């Protein structure tokens, strides 16, 4: 029942800058044989936690000269001397002096990235799915930046906004942009009753919404 | 080289009682260390569980105390986790670790989803997304696949089997209404579709799927 606050909650640093994250516990970590147990741990998206630092400062087999850890009793710090996009992922530090071990929130670090305007594409229901007798419309917003991004639906020219599924992935760590889904599902009839279908998407990058749309008597 | 491996159902029903499998191979878990069962809830926070020594003593945490588990096997190089009176809050990637604070030994396993729920599993419907005349001018082709109405989690999608993956974007799946809807979207240039095949293959486990769908265009 040892709390373990880290700072901030979400990091945004940009590529070859370094970075910090703070870690502080509610009561010493320093134990009587004179150690600190307190390690860092790295998960990258779709992957296990990964230990980068034990005994406060004590880098772990393969981890980077970049990475430095410090602190004492109540307050250690996690500096990267310069970030890289393999560095995308959540930072947790862990206690292990006190039972029970405890991990601390975790801090998201994020890629501080060039402004980029989603290429958008729309598709109308696959035949396969009509004859089940419903149909998702489905509309992508592939690779831009930052996350703020609005989607909003038009059928024959007026805004639906009940059947939205929408989806964000996590920042790519290949070119640090962010995508994604939204899917408008309607029953078989409804789709038939109307014919003009627009996905259309508000961001930072344009004055003027990105449209994209069809009509379902076209194809 | 060393490694750790969870096994175990991913749907149980809350009351049921679940049970976990770890197995490591390149150690024994008899010489050195202590073997632990943390977990990870959707939120992203940790919870360490609990751990039984190579000399066959357990330690547990007390939130859990209660209804918590942990043997082993020596013979098999195996140690199990039981967890009773499952709930929903309790659905969460179940990981197997080893580790010293003090040497440089450290090892996770790839954790394992176990979601809690009464909710049936239900094979997916995969469908192939076209354009409807989009594939004009620009130069790349945006194509997808929606797999929808599936439970519990996860799926597998690829393209063409693996062999692509360039600019392939898998969407994180969404639950609406006791079921889960994903989806799919990969780029290539406008010379690769429709010349030269593009498919998306699925594969639900815990159905034991296995759809392969082609993106073909429609004629209109």
């Amino acid at each position: 029942d040892v709390q373990m606050t880290q700072t901030p909650l979400t990091l945004s640093v940009t590529i070859g800058q370094p970075a910090s994250i703070s870690c502080e516990s509610s009561q010493s970590l320093l134990y009587s044989n004179g150690k600190t147990y307190l390690n860092w741990l790295l998960q990258r998206p779709g992957q296990s936690p990964k230990r980068l630092i034990y005994l406060v400062s004590k880098l772990d087999s393969g981890v980077p000269d970049r990475f430095t850890g410090s602190g004492s009793g109540t307050d250690f710090t996690l500096r990267i001397s310069r970030v890289e996009a393999e560095d995308l992922g959540v930072y947790y530090c862990v206690q292990g002096t006190h039972f029970p071990r405890t991990f601390g929130g975790g801090t998201k670090l994020e890629i501080k990235r060039a402004d980029a305007a989603p290429t958008v594409s729309i598709f109308p229901p696959s035949s396969e799915q009509l004859t089940s007798g419903g149909a998702s419309v489905v509309c992508f917003l592939n690779n831009f930046y930052p996350k703020d991004i609005n989607v909003k639906w038009k059928i024959d020219g007026s805004e639906r906004q009940n059947g939205v599924l929408n989806s964000w992935t996590d920042q790519d760590s290949k070119d640090s942009t962010y995508s994604m889904s939204s899917t408008l599902t309607l029953t078989k009839d409804e789709y038939e009753r109307h014919n003009s279908y627009t996905c259309e998407a508000t961001h930072k990058t344009s004055t003027s919404p990105i449209v994209k749309s069809f009509n379902r008597n076209e194809c | 080289g060393v490694q750790l491996q969870e096994s175990g159902p991913g749907l149980v029903k809350p009351s049921q009682s679940l049970s976990l499998t770890c197995t490591v191979t390149g150690y024994s878990i008899t010489s050195d260390y202590a073997w632990n069962w943390i977990r990870q809830f959707p939120g992203n926070k940790l919870e360490w569980m609990g751990y039984i020594t190579y000399s066959g003593s357990t330690g547990y945490n007390p939130s859990l105390k209660s209804r918590i588990s942990i043997t082993r096997d020596t013979s098999k190089n195996q140690f199990f986790l039981q967890l009773n009176s499952v709930t929903t809050e309790d659905t969460a990637t179940y990981y197997c670790a080893s580790y010293d604070d003090y040497t440089w030994f450290t090892y996770w396993g790839q954790g394992t989803l176990v979601t809690v729920s009464a909710a049936k599993t239900t094979p997916p419907s995969v469908y192939p997304l076209a354009p409807g005349s989009a594939a004009q001018t620009n130069s790349m082709v945006t194509l997808g696949c929606l797999v929808k109405g599936y439970f519990p989690e996860p799926v597998t999608v690829t393209w063409n089997s693996g062999s692509l993956s360039s600019g392939v974007h898998t969407f994180p799946a969404v639950l609406q209404s006791d079921l889960y809807t994903l989806s799919s979207s990969v780029t290539v240039p406008s010379s690769p579709r429709p010349s030269e095949t593009v498919t998306c293959n699925v594969a639900h486990p815990a159905s034991s799927t296995k759809v392969d769908k082609k993106i073909v265009p429609r004629d209109c």
